[PDB]
Protein backbone atom coordinates (compact mmCIF):
# COMPACT_ATOMS: atom_id res chain seq x y z
CA UNK A 1 0.00 0.00 0.00
CA UNK A 2 3.14 2.52 -0.09
CA UNK A 3 4.41 4.03 -3.58
CA UNK A 4 8.16 5.81 -3.47
CA UNK A 5 8.82 8.36 -6.24
CA UNK A 6 12.30 9.05 -7.05
CA UNK A 7 13.14 12.72 -8.66
CA UNK A 8 16.98 15.08 -8.89
CA UNK A 9 18.82 12.27 -11.26
CA UNK A 10 20.06 13.67 -14.19
CA UNK A 11 23.69 14.53 -16.36
CA UNK A 12 26.41 16.61 -14.39
CA UNK A 13 30.43 17.40 -14.55
CA UNK A 14 32.62 15.50 -12.59
CA UNK A 15 33.21 17.60 -9.76
CA UNK A 16 29.78 18.56 -9.59
CA UNK A 17 26.20 18.45 -7.11
CA UNK A 18 22.71 17.11 -7.72
CA UNK A 19 20.33 16.21 -5.18
CA UNK A 20 17.96 13.19 -5.45
CA UNK A 21 14.36 12.82 -3.36
CA UNK A 22 12.50 10.09 -2.68
CA UNK A 23 8.96 10.86 -2.13
CA UNK A 24 6.47 8.12 -0.19
CA UNK A 25 2.58 7.79 -0.14
CA UNK A 26 0.33 6.40 1.39
CA UNK A 27 2.29 6.12 4.74
CA UNK A 28 4.14 8.53 7.03
CA UNK A 29 7.71 7.45 7.02
CA UNK A 30 8.49 9.26 9.71
CA UNK A 31 8.50 6.07 12.31
CA UNK A 32 10.50 3.95 9.49
CA UNK A 33 14.46 4.12 8.53
CA UNK A 34 14.45 5.10 4.35
CA UNK A 35 17.85 3.84 2.57
CA UNK A 36 19.25 4.74 -0.87
CA UNK A 37 20.77 1.77 -3.07
CA UNK A 38 22.52 2.02 -6.64
CA UNK A 39 22.55 0.03 -9.49
CA UNK A 40 25.39 0.48 -12.14
CA UNK A 41 24.99 -1.40 -15.56
CA UNK A 42 25.24 -5.04 -15.41
CA UNK A 43 26.17 -4.88 -11.15
CA UNK A 44 24.04 -5.97 -8.32
CA UNK A 45 22.30 -3.25 -6.19
CA UNK A 46 24.70 -1.42 -3.94
CA UNK A 47 23.90 -0.03 -0.41
CA UNK A 48 24.71 4.22 -0.38
CA UNK A 49 23.32 4.94 2.86
CA UNK A 50 20.31 5.34 5.01
CA UNK A 51 18.59 7.79 7.27
CA UNK A 52 17.15 6.21 10.38
CA UNK A 53 14.07 7.81 12.78
CA UNK A 54 15.38 11.60 13.40
CA UNK A 55 17.72 11.30 16.15
CA UNK A 56 18.97 7.75 15.27
CA UNK A 57 21.36 8.90 12.93
CA UNK A 58 22.26 8.17 9.52
CA UNK A 59 24.88 5.46 8.43
CA UNK A 60 26.91 5.38 5.02
CA UNK A 61 28.58 3.18 2.37
CA UNK A 62 33.07 3.25 1.79
CA UNK A 63 32.14 4.59 -1.72
CA UNK A 64 30.41 7.80 -0.93
CA UNK A 65 31.91 8.86 2.41
CA UNK A 66 32.63 12.42 2.99
CA UNK A 67 30.76 13.12 -0.47
CA UNK A 68 27.16 11.99 -0.27
CA UNK A 69 24.75 13.30 2.60
CA UNK A 70 21.30 11.55 3.43
CA UNK A 71 18.46 13.75 5.13
CA UNK A 72 14.54 13.62 6.02
CA UNK A 73 11.76 16.22 5.70
CA UNK A 74 9.30 14.06 7.53
CA UNK A 75 6.22 16.81 6.87
CA UNK A 76 6.44 16.29 3.75
CA UNK A 77 7.12 12.86 3.68
CA UNK A 78 10.16 12.51 1.86
CA UNK A 79 13.74 11.51 2.28
CA UNK A 80 16.85 12.98 0.31
CA UNK A 81 20.13 11.67 -0.91
CA UNK A 82 22.85 15.23 -1.78
CA UNK A 83 25.34 13.75 -4.02
CA UNK A 84 28.76 15.88 -3.82
CA UNK A 85 32.09 15.97 -5.86
CA UNK A 86 30.57 13.44 -8.07
CA UNK A 87 32.83 11.12 -10.35
CA UNK A 88 32.36 8.68 -12.95
CA UNK A 89 31.75 5.92 -11.41
CA UNK A 90 29.09 7.22 -9.49
CA UNK A 91 27.03 6.69 -12.87
CA UNK A 92 23.98 4.61 -11.80
CA UNK A 93 20.44 4.04 -11.35
CA UNK A 94 19.68 5.20 -8.01
CA UNK A 95 16.58 3.69 -5.71
CA UNK A 96 15.09 4.35 -2.37
CA UNK A 97 13.46 2.00 0.13
CA UNK A 98 11.44 1.90 3.42
CA UNK A 99 12.76 -0.42 6.13
CA UNK A 100 9.21 -1.41 7.53
CA UNK A 101 11.18 -2.99 10.45
CA UNK A 102 11.02 -0.54 13.21
CA UNK A 103 13.88 -2.13 14.55
CA UNK A 104 15.69 -1.26 11.79
CA UNK A 105 16.72 -4.92 10.32
CA UNK A 106 16.24 -3.97 7.18
CA UNK A 107 12.96 -5.23 5.54
CA UNK A 108 13.08 -3.49 2.32
CA UNK A 109 9.43 -4.20 1.29
CA UNK A 110 8.71 -0.95 -0.48
CA UNK A 111 11.02 0.43 -3.05
CA UNK A 112 11.17 3.55 -5.87
CA UNK A 113 11.11 3.20 -9.58
CA UNK A 114 14.82 4.12 -9.71
CA UNK A 115 16.21 7.61 -11.08
CA UNK A 116 19.67 7.49 -13.52
CA UNK A 117 22.47 9.80 -12.58
CA UNK A 118 25.02 9.86 -14.80
CA UNK A 119 28.75 11.66 -14.32
CA UNK A 120 30.20 12.39 -17.53
CA UNK A 121 32.81 14.52 -19.80
CA UNK B 1 32.99 -12.35 -45.27
CA UNK B 2 33.21 -13.44 -41.59
CA UNK B 3 30.81 -12.02 -39.36
CA UNK B 4 32.31 -13.73 -36.26
CA UNK B 5 35.46 -11.98 -36.66
CA UNK B 6 36.74 -9.95 -33.97
CA UNK B 7 34.72 -6.24 -34.40
CA UNK B 8 36.89 -4.40 -31.83
CA UNK B 9 40.40 -3.20 -31.76
CA UNK B 10 42.48 -6.07 -30.27
CA UNK C 1 21.98 -22.51 -38.21
CA UNK C 2 22.95 -23.26 -35.20
CA UNK C 3 19.73 -23.99 -32.62
CA UNK C 4 20.12 -23.59 -28.69
CA UNK C 5 17.25 -25.41 -26.69
CA UNK C 6 17.32 -24.46 -22.98
CA UNK C 7 15.13 -26.51 -20.69
CA UNK C 8 13.49 -26.81 -18.61
CA UNK C 9 10.81 -23.99 -19.49
CA UNK C 10 10.32 -22.86 -15.83
CA UNK C 11 12.09 -23.92 -12.69
CA UNK C 12 10.17 -23.08 -9.83
CA UNK C 13 12.54 -22.59 -6.57
CA UNK C 14 13.14 -21.15 -3.25
CA UNK C 15 15.59 -18.87 -2.22
CA UNK C 16 18.76 -20.59 -0.96
CA UNK C 17 18.44 -23.97 -3.33
CA UNK C 18 20.46 -24.86 -6.24
CA UNK C 19 19.14 -24.11 -9.91
CA UNK C 20 20.18 -25.74 -12.53
CA UNK C 21 20.02 -24.61 -16.32
CA UNK C 22 20.16 -26.24 -19.21
CA UNK C 23 21.51 -25.37 -22.85
CA UNK C 24 21.86 -28.14 -25.78
CA UNK C 25 22.93 -26.47 -29.11
CA UNK C 26 22.10 -28.72 -32.61
CA UNK C 27 26.03 -28.86 -33.19
CA UNK C 28 29.05 -27.95 -31.29
CA UNK C 29 30.04 -24.27 -30.40
CA UNK C 30 33.33 -25.62 -28.69
CA UNK C 31 33.12 -22.71 -26.20
CA UNK C 32 31.65 -19.85 -27.59
CA UNK C 33 28.62 -19.63 -25.34
CA UNK C 34 27.11 -16.86 -23.04
CA UNK C 35 24.68 -16.98 -20.72
CA UNK C 36 22.16 -13.73 -19.51
CA UNK C 37 19.75 -12.80 -17.34
CA UNK C 38 16.84 -10.58 -18.32
CA UNK C 39 14.37 -9.08 -15.62
CA UNK C 40 10.99 -7.65 -17.15
CA UNK C 41 11.03 -4.10 -18.66
CA UNK C 42 14.79 -4.14 -18.47
CA UNK C 43 17.72 -5.14 -20.72
CA UNK C 44 19.43 -8.65 -21.02
CA UNK C 45 22.88 -8.64 -18.49
CA UNK C 46 25.58 -10.81 -19.70
CA UNK C 47 26.64 -13.22 -16.66
CA UNK C 48 29.15 -16.22 -18.57
CA UNK C 49 31.34 -15.94 -21.67
CA UNK C 50 33.42 -18.47 -23.40
CA UNK C 51 30.83 -21.00 -21.56
CA UNK C 52 32.80 -20.74 -17.90
CA UNK C 53 34.10 -17.34 -17.65
CA UNK C 54 32.30 -15.04 -14.68
CA UNK C 55 31.25 -11.55 -16.09
CA UNK C 56 32.78 -8.41 -13.96
CA UNK C 57 30.48 -7.66 -11.50
CA UNK C 58 28.52 -11.29 -11.32
CA UNK C 59 28.51 -12.72 -8.01
CA UNK C 60 30.44 -15.88 -7.96
CA UNK C 61 27.25 -17.84 -7.15
CA UNK C 62 26.81 -17.82 -10.84
CA UNK C 63 28.87 -20.68 -12.82
CA UNK C 64 28.85 -22.18 -15.91
CA UNK C 65 29.99 -25.30 -17.58
CA UNK C 66 30.00 -27.21 -20.86
CA UNK C 67 31.83 -27.43 -24.04
CA UNK C 68 30.48 -29.11 -27.16
CA UNK C 69 26.65 -29.48 -27.38
CA UNK C 70 25.67 -28.99 -23.46
CA UNK C 71 25.70 -26.72 -21.22
CA UNK C 72 24.70 -25.73 -17.41
CA UNK C 73 24.43 -22.44 -15.67
CA UNK C 74 24.37 -23.39 -12.07
CA UNK C 75 23.60 -21.10 -9.02
CA UNK C 76 24.56 -22.34 -5.99
CA UNK C 77 22.18 -20.59 -3.52
CA UNK C 78 19.26 -18.52 -5.09
CA UNK C 79 18.83 -15.33 -4.16
CA UNK C 80 15.50 -13.00 -4.79
CA UNK C 81 17.24 -10.48 -7.39
CA UNK C 82 17.87 -14.24 -9.47
CA UNK C 83 14.13 -14.74 -10.00
CA UNK C 84 14.42 -13.93 -13.67
CA UNK C 85 14.21 -15.02 -17.34
CA UNK C 86 17.84 -16.75 -18.43
CA UNK C 87 18.80 -17.13 -21.80
CA UNK C 88 21.67 -19.17 -23.72
CA UNK C 89 23.75 -17.47 -26.73
CA UNK C 90 26.39 -18.51 -29.18
CA UNK C 91 29.16 -16.67 -31.68
CA UNK C 92 30.55 -19.73 -33.02
CA UNK C 93 28.51 -19.43 -36.58
CA UNK C 94 26.64 -16.13 -37.12
CA UNK C 95 24.46 -15.16 -33.54
CA UNK C 96 21.70 -17.19 -31.81
CA UNK C 97 20.00 -17.63 -28.34
CA UNK C 98 17.87 -19.92 -26.92
CA UNK C 99 14.55 -19.56 -25.97
CA UNK C 100 15.03 -18.56 -22.44
CA UNK C 101 14.61 -20.60 -18.74
CA UNK C 102 11.83 -18.63 -16.20
CA UNK C 103 13.11 -18.98 -12.82
CA UNK C 104 9.88 -18.26 -10.72
CA UNK C 105 9.15 -18.06 -7.39
CA UNK C 106 7.81 -21.18 -5.66
CA UNK C 107 4.75 -21.18 -3.19
CA UNK C 108 2.06 -23.27 -2.04
CA UNK C 109 -1.04 -24.09 -4.02
CA UNK C 110 -3.50 -21.65 -4.39
CA UNK C 111 -6.60 -22.79 -6.87
CA UNK C 112 -8.36 -19.55 -8.64
CA UNK C 113 -11.06 -17.60 -7.14
CA UNK C 114 -13.66 -17.70 -10.46
CA UNK C 115 -15.73 -14.55 -11.49
CA UNK C 116 -17.55 -14.19 -15.12
CA UNK C 117 -18.60 -10.73 -16.16
CA UNK C 118 -21.54 -10.03 -18.74
CA UNK C 119 -21.14 -7.36 -21.88
CA UNK C 120 -22.22 -4.16 -20.86
CA UNK C 121 -26.09 -3.16 -22.70
CA UNK C 122 -23.48 0.01 -23.68
CA UNK C 123 -21.39 -2.40 -25.91
CA UNK C 124 -23.92 -4.53 -26.90
CA UNK C 125 -26.09 -1.37 -28.89
CA UNK C 126 -22.68 -0.52 -30.21
CA UNK C 127 -22.83 -4.10 -32.24
CA UNK C 128 -20.38 -6.06 -30.15
CA UNK C 129 -20.46 -8.58 -27.01
CA UNK C 130 -17.57 -9.30 -25.00
CA UNK C 131 -17.47 -11.67 -22.30
CA UNK C 132 -15.49 -11.99 -19.25
CA UNK C 133 -13.97 -14.81 -17.00
CA UNK C 134 -11.17 -13.53 -14.30
CA UNK C 135 -8.98 -16.50 -12.74
CA UNK C 136 -7.98 -14.29 -9.57
CA UNK C 137 -4.48 -15.13 -7.63
CA UNK C 138 -3.72 -18.70 -8.26
CA UNK C 139 -1.06 -21.21 -8.72
CA UNK C 140 1.37 -22.93 -9.78
CA UNK C 141 0.33 -21.35 -13.48
CA UNK C 142 -1.19 -24.13 -15.29
CA UNK C 143 -4.92 -23.88 -15.70
CA UNK C 144 -7.40 -24.65 -18.50
CA UNK C 145 -10.40 -22.11 -19.28
CA UNK C 146 -12.71 -23.19 -21.49
CA UNK C 147 -16.22 -21.82 -23.32
CA UNK C 148 -19.43 -22.65 -23.42
CA UNK C 149 -22.54 -20.88 -25.43
CA UNK C 150 -25.57 -22.80 -25.01
CA UNK C 151 -23.64 -26.12 -23.63
CA UNK C 152 -21.60 -25.79 -26.67
CA UNK C 153 -17.69 -25.72 -26.27
CA UNK C 154 -15.67 -23.03 -28.28
CA UNK C 155 -12.68 -21.94 -30.26
CA UNK C 156 -11.07 -19.42 -32.01
CA UNK C 157 -13.18 -17.02 -30.97
CA UNK C 158 -11.76 -15.99 -27.27
CA UNK C 159 -7.87 -14.36 -26.10
CA UNK C 160 -5.88 -14.60 -22.68
CA UNK C 161 -3.38 -12.52 -20.60
CA UNK C 162 -1.83 -13.32 -17.30
CA UNK C 163 -0.06 -10.97 -14.72
CA UNK C 164 3.21 -11.31 -13.85
CA UNK C 165 3.92 -12.84 -9.91
CA UNK C 166 2.71 -10.36 -7.70
CA UNK C 167 5.34 -8.77 -5.92
CA UNK C 168 3.65 -9.83 -2.36
CA UNK C 169 1.67 -13.49 -2.38
CA UNK C 170 3.53 -14.54 -5.40
CA UNK C 171 -0.04 -15.81 -7.60
CA UNK C 172 -0.98 -15.36 -10.88
CA UNK C 173 -3.69 -13.89 -12.29
CA UNK C 174 -5.89 -14.60 -15.44
CA UNK C 175 -8.25 -12.81 -18.13
CA UNK C 176 -10.27 -14.78 -20.56
CA UNK C 177 -11.86 -12.46 -22.69
CA UNK C 178 -15.10 -14.46 -25.24
CA UNK C 179 -15.85 -12.16 -28.61
CA UNK C 180 -19.06 -12.50 -30.53
CA UNK C 181 -20.97 -10.30 -32.67
CA UNK C 182 -24.56 -9.00 -31.10
CA UNK C 183 -26.06 -10.46 -33.56
CA UNK C 184 -24.32 -13.87 -32.67
CA UNK C 185 -24.88 -13.02 -28.44
CA UNK C 186 -28.33 -12.84 -29.00
CA UNK C 187 -28.55 -16.21 -30.64
CA UNK C 188 -27.78 -17.90 -27.49
CA UNK C 189 -28.87 -17.55 -23.84
CA UNK C 190 -26.52 -19.74 -21.46
CA UNK C 191 -22.78 -18.29 -21.59
CA UNK C 192 -19.98 -20.33 -19.52
CA UNK C 193 -16.82 -20.60 -18.19
CA UNK C 194 -14.89 -23.41 -16.71
CA UNK C 195 -12.04 -23.57 -15.40
CA UNK C 196 -8.93 -26.71 -14.41
CA UNK C 197 -6.38 -26.00 -11.89
CA UNK C 198 -4.44 -28.55 -10.30
CA UNK C 199 -6.11 -27.06 -6.62
CA UNK C 200 -9.76 -27.58 -7.84
CA UNK C 201 -11.14 -31.38 -7.32
CA UNK C 202 -13.39 -30.40 -9.82
CA UNK C 203 -13.82 -27.75 -12.97
CA UNK C 204 -15.33 -24.59 -11.71
CA UNK C 205 -17.83 -23.30 -13.99
CA UNK C 206 -19.45 -19.47 -13.68
CA UNK C 207 -22.25 -18.55 -15.83
CA UNK C 208 -25.21 -16.42 -16.54
CA UNK C 209 -28.62 -16.18 -18.72
CA UNK C 210 -28.58 -13.51 -21.41
CA UNK C 211 -30.81 -10.65 -20.22
CA UNK C 212 -31.29 -12.11 -16.73
CA UNK C 213 -28.55 -9.66 -15.82
CA UNK D 1 30.66 4.17 -16.30
CA UNK D 2 29.18 2.53 -19.53
CA UNK D 3 25.88 3.92 -20.75
CA UNK D 4 24.00 3.78 -24.09
CA UNK D 5 20.94 6.23 -24.53
CA UNK D 6 18.76 4.69 -26.97
CA UNK D 7 16.57 7.12 -29.05
CA UNK D 8 13.85 7.30 -31.94
CA UNK D 9 11.26 4.99 -31.24
CA UNK D 10 7.47 4.95 -31.59
CA UNK D 11 4.83 3.96 -34.18
CA UNK D 12 6.15 3.80 -37.71
CA UNK D 13 3.34 2.95 -40.81
CA UNK D 14 4.37 -0.24 -42.95
CA UNK D 15 6.83 0.35 -45.90
CA UNK D 16 8.05 3.95 -44.24
CA UNK D 17 11.57 4.34 -42.48
CA UNK D 18 12.60 4.99 -38.61
CA UNK D 19 16.37 6.12 -37.41
CA UNK D 20 17.32 4.51 -33.80
CA UNK D 21 19.84 6.47 -31.98
CA UNK D 22 22.48 4.82 -29.60
CA UNK D 23 24.57 7.91 -27.85
CA UNK D 24 27.36 6.49 -25.95
CA UNK D 25 29.30 7.66 -22.66
CA UNK D 26 32.09 6.20 -20.05
CA UNK D 27 33.89 4.30 -22.13
CA UNK D 28 36.30 4.35 -25.40
CA UNK D 29 33.39 4.08 -28.15
CA UNK D 30 35.81 3.84 -31.03
CA UNK D 31 37.08 1.05 -30.30
CA UNK D 32 34.62 -1.29 -29.75
CA UNK D 33 32.22 -3.37 -32.14
CA UNK D 34 28.79 -2.77 -31.99
CA UNK D 35 25.47 -4.36 -32.26
CA UNK D 36 21.62 -4.11 -32.47
CA UNK D 37 19.61 -7.14 -30.85
CA UNK D 38 15.20 -7.22 -30.49
CA UNK D 39 12.90 -8.86 -28.91
CA UNK D 40 9.63 -8.85 -29.99
CA UNK D 41 6.31 -8.29 -27.54
CA UNK D 42 6.62 -11.48 -25.20
CA UNK D 43 9.11 -13.35 -27.54
CA UNK D 44 12.49 -13.96 -27.10
CA UNK D 45 15.95 -12.28 -28.00
CA UNK D 46 17.47 -12.17 -32.15
CA UNK D 47 20.59 -10.65 -33.18
CA UNK D 48 19.78 -7.85 -35.89
CA UNK D 49 23.30 -6.42 -36.75
CA UNK D 50 27.20 -5.64 -36.16
CA UNK D 51 29.55 -3.00 -36.88
CA UNK D 52 33.30 -2.87 -36.59
CA UNK D 53 35.00 -0.40 -34.46
CA UNK D 54 35.77 1.91 -37.27
CA UNK D 55 33.31 1.11 -39.34
CA UNK D 56 34.77 -0.95 -41.70
CA UNK D 57 32.92 -3.98 -41.86
CA UNK D 58 29.07 -4.45 -41.07
CA UNK D 59 26.71 -7.55 -40.51
CA UNK D 60 22.86 -8.05 -40.82
CA UNK D 61 20.44 -11.10 -39.78
CA UNK D 62 18.99 -12.21 -43.44
CA UNK D 63 15.23 -10.86 -42.60
CA UNK D 64 16.41 -7.16 -42.34
CA UNK D 65 19.19 -7.57 -44.97
CA UNK D 66 18.49 -5.07 -47.74
CA UNK D 67 16.26 -3.11 -45.26
CA UNK D 68 17.88 -2.17 -42.28
CA UNK D 69 21.24 -0.28 -42.81
CA UNK D 70 23.92 -0.02 -39.20
CA UNK D 71 26.17 2.84 -39.26
CA UNK D 72 27.94 4.88 -36.31
CA UNK D 73 29.75 8.61 -36.10
CA UNK D 74 32.80 8.27 -33.81
CA UNK D 75 33.14 11.57 -33.61
CA UNK D 76 29.41 11.76 -31.84
CA UNK D 77 30.09 8.61 -29.76
CA UNK D 78 26.74 7.31 -31.56
CA UNK D 79 25.96 4.26 -33.15
CA UNK D 80 22.74 4.54 -35.76
CA UNK D 81 20.15 1.77 -37.23
CA UNK D 82 17.97 2.94 -40.33
CA UNK D 83 15.24 0.75 -40.67
CA UNK D 84 13.39 1.14 -43.93
CA UNK D 85 10.89 -0.69 -45.68
CA UNK D 86 9.44 -1.67 -42.58
CA UNK D 87 7.06 -4.13 -41.97
CA UNK D 88 4.76 -5.84 -39.04
CA UNK D 89 7.05 -8.35 -38.12
CA UNK D 90 9.84 -5.92 -37.29
CA UNK D 91 7.91 -4.69 -34.40
CA UNK D 92 10.03 -5.10 -30.96
CA UNK D 93 12.46 -3.21 -28.52
CA UNK D 94 14.98 -2.84 -30.08
CA UNK D 95 18.67 -2.79 -27.92
CA UNK D 96 22.11 -1.70 -29.09
CA UNK D 97 24.81 -3.65 -27.32
CA UNK D 98 28.80 -3.36 -27.16
CA UNK D 99 30.67 -6.66 -28.10
CA UNK D 100 32.45 -7.63 -25.31
CA UNK D 101 35.66 -6.95 -26.13
CA UNK D 102 37.55 -9.19 -23.59
CA UNK D 103 41.38 -10.13 -23.37
CA UNK D 104 43.88 -10.96 -20.37
CA UNK D 105 47.62 -10.08 -19.49
CA UNK D 106 47.94 -13.54 -21.18
CA UNK D 107 47.03 -12.09 -24.64
CA UNK D 108 43.68 -14.37 -24.63
CA UNK D 109 41.20 -12.74 -26.64
CA UNK D 110 37.47 -12.94 -26.75
CA UNK D 111 34.17 -11.26 -28.05
CA UNK D 112 30.76 -11.73 -29.96
CA UNK D 113 28.93 -11.37 -26.90
CA UNK D 114 26.73 -8.47 -25.68
CA UNK D 115 28.72 -7.06 -22.29
CA UNK D 116 26.53 -3.56 -21.99
CA UNK D 117 22.84 -3.17 -23.54
CA UNK D 118 21.09 -0.16 -23.81
CA UNK D 119 17.53 0.86 -22.03
CA UNK D 120 16.18 -0.30 -25.20
CA UNK D 121 13.50 1.13 -27.99
CA UNK D 122 10.06 0.38 -29.09
CA UNK D 123 9.31 0.37 -32.69
CA UNK D 124 5.91 -0.60 -33.09
CA UNK D 125 5.24 -1.17 -37.12
CA UNK D 126 1.59 -0.95 -37.39
CA UNK D 127 -0.59 0.29 -40.11
CA UNK D 128 -3.84 1.40 -37.20
CA UNK D 129 -4.59 4.92 -36.53
CA UNK D 130 -4.25 6.22 -33.04
CA UNK D 131 -7.53 5.84 -31.31
CA UNK D 132 -8.88 5.94 -27.87
CA UNK D 133 -10.31 2.92 -26.17
CA UNK D 134 -14.04 2.09 -25.53
CA UNK D 135 -14.25 1.99 -21.87
CA UNK D 136 -17.41 -0.47 -20.66
CA UNK D 137 -18.24 -1.70 -16.89
CA UNK D 138 -17.26 -5.31 -15.88
CA UNK D 139 -20.44 -5.38 -13.33
CA UNK D 140 -20.41 -7.33 -10.23
CA UNK D 141 -23.29 -9.76 -9.51
CA UNK D 142 -23.72 -13.38 -7.60
CA UNK D 143 -21.64 -14.81 -10.90
CA UNK D 144 -18.35 -12.61 -9.46
CA UNK D 145 -18.85 -13.77 -6.16
CA UNK D 146 -16.56 -15.80 -4.29
CA UNK D 147 -16.80 -16.23 -0.81
CA UNK D 148 -17.73 -12.65 0.60
CA UNK D 149 -15.78 -11.96 -2.29
CA UNK D 150 -16.82 -9.60 -5.47
CA UNK D 151 -14.91 -8.90 -8.58
CA UNK D 152 -15.59 -5.80 -10.78
CA UNK D 153 -13.85 -4.09 -13.09
CA UNK D 154 -13.18 -2.24 -16.79
CA UNK D 155 -13.00 -3.69 -20.05
CA UNK D 156 -10.49 -0.76 -21.73
CA UNK D 157 -11.09 -2.06 -25.61
CA UNK D 158 -10.24 -1.50 -29.20
CA UNK D 159 -7.12 1.75 -28.46
CA UNK D 160 -3.96 2.33 -30.45
CA UNK D 161 -0.85 2.60 -29.78
CA UNK D 162 -0.18 1.37 -26.62
CA UNK D 163 -0.40 2.34 -23.05
CA UNK D 164 -3.39 2.45 -21.54
CA UNK D 165 -3.43 3.02 -17.30
CA UNK D 166 -6.10 2.45 -15.14
CA UNK D 167 -7.04 3.64 -11.68
CA UNK D 168 -9.25 3.04 -9.24
CA UNK D 169 -11.55 5.91 -7.33
CA UNK D 170 -9.29 8.83 -8.74
CA UNK D 171 -6.58 6.25 -6.91
CA UNK D 172 -7.91 5.95 -4.09
CA UNK D 173 -8.61 2.19 -4.46
CA UNK D 174 -5.19 0.31 -4.74
CA UNK D 175 -5.82 -2.89 -2.83
CA UNK D 176 -6.40 -6.16 -4.86
CA UNK D 177 -6.43 -4.20 -7.99
CA UNK D 178 -4.79 -6.59 -11.22
CA UNK D 179 -4.71 -4.84 -14.40
CA UNK D 180 -4.00 -7.05 -17.38
CA UNK D 181 -1.31 -7.02 -20.35
CA UNK D 182 -3.21 -5.78 -23.46
CA UNK D 183 -3.77 -8.41 -25.77
CA UNK D 184 -3.26 -7.34 -29.47
CA UNK D 185 -6.67 -8.07 -31.86
CA UNK D 186 -7.03 -9.31 -35.14
CA UNK D 187 -8.11 -6.23 -36.03
CA UNK D 188 -4.69 -4.18 -35.19
CA UNK D 189 -6.04 -2.77 -31.90
CA UNK D 190 -5.22 -2.91 -28.48
CA UNK D 191 -8.04 -4.04 -25.50
CA UNK D 192 -6.72 -4.64 -21.67
CA UNK D 193 -8.96 -5.47 -18.72
CA UNK D 194 -8.36 -4.01 -15.40
CA UNK D 195 -10.36 -5.93 -12.36
CA UNK D 196 -10.55 -5.64 -8.07
CA UNK D 197 -12.16 -7.46 -5.64
CA UNK D 198 -14.11 -6.07 -2.76
CA UNK D 199 -16.04 -6.94 0.60
CA UNK D 200 -19.42 -8.13 -1.13
CA UNK D 201 -21.31 -6.16 1.73
CA UNK D 202 -20.03 -2.74 -0.18
CA UNK D 203 -21.51 -3.02 -3.13
CA UNK D 204 -25.00 -1.99 -2.16
CA UNK D 205 -22.86 1.58 -0.53
CA UNK D 206 -19.92 1.79 -2.32
CA UNK D 207 -19.62 3.52 -5.61
CA UNK D 208 -17.01 2.10 -7.70
CA UNK D 209 -15.21 3.96 -10.53
CA UNK D 210 -12.56 3.49 -13.38
CA UNK D 211 -10.42 6.27 -14.37
CA UNK D 212 -9.27 5.50 -17.61
CA UNK D 213 -5.96 7.50 -19.48
CA UNK D 214 -4.41 6.83 -22.95
CA UNK D 215 -2.54 9.88 -23.59
CA UNK D 216 -1.74 9.14 -27.38
CA UNK D 217 -5.28 10.12 -28.13
CA UNK D 218 -5.72 12.31 -25.36
CA UNK D 219 -8.27 9.76 -24.05
CA UNK D 220 -9.54 10.31 -20.35
CA UNK D 221 -12.91 8.27 -19.17
CA UNK D 222 -14.56 7.83 -15.74
CA UNK D 223 -16.71 5.36 -16.00
CA UNK D 224 -19.11 4.25 -12.78
CA UNK D 225 -19.22 0.29 -12.61
CA UNK D 226 -22.68 -0.42 -11.13
CA UNK D 227 -23.65 -4.18 -9.68
CA UNK D 228 -26.18 -6.43 -11.75
CA UNK D 229 -28.16 -9.53 -11.26
CA UNK D 230 -26.97 -12.38 -12.90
Amino acid sequence: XVQLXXSGGGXVQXGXSLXLSCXAXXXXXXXXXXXWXRQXPGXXREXVXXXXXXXXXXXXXDSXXGRFTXSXDXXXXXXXLQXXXLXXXDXAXYYCXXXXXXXXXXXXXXWGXGTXVTVSS
Amino acid sequence: VDPNANPNVD
Amino acid sequence: EIVLTQSPATLSLSPGERATLSCRASQSVSSYLAWYQQKPGQAPRLLIFDASIRATGIPARFSGSGSGTDFTLTISSLEPEDFAVYYCQQRSNWYTFGQGTKLEIKRTVAAPSVFIFPPSDEQLKSGTASVVCLLNNFYPREAKVQWKVDNALQSGNSQESVTEQDSKDSTYSLSSTLTLSKADYEKHKVYACEVTHQGLSSPVTKSFNRGEC
Amino acid sequence: QVQLVESGGGVVQPGRSLRLSCAASGFTFSIYGMHWVRQAPGKGLEWVALIWYDGTNKYYTDSVKGRFTISRDNSKNTLFLQMNSVRAEDTAVYYCARDAHYSDSSGYSSWGYFDYWGQGSLVTVSSASTKGPSVFPLAPSSKSTSGGTAALGCLVKDYFPEPVTVSWNSGALTSGVHTFPAVLQSSGLYSLSSVVTVPSSSLGTQTYICNVNHKPSNTKVDKKVEPKSC
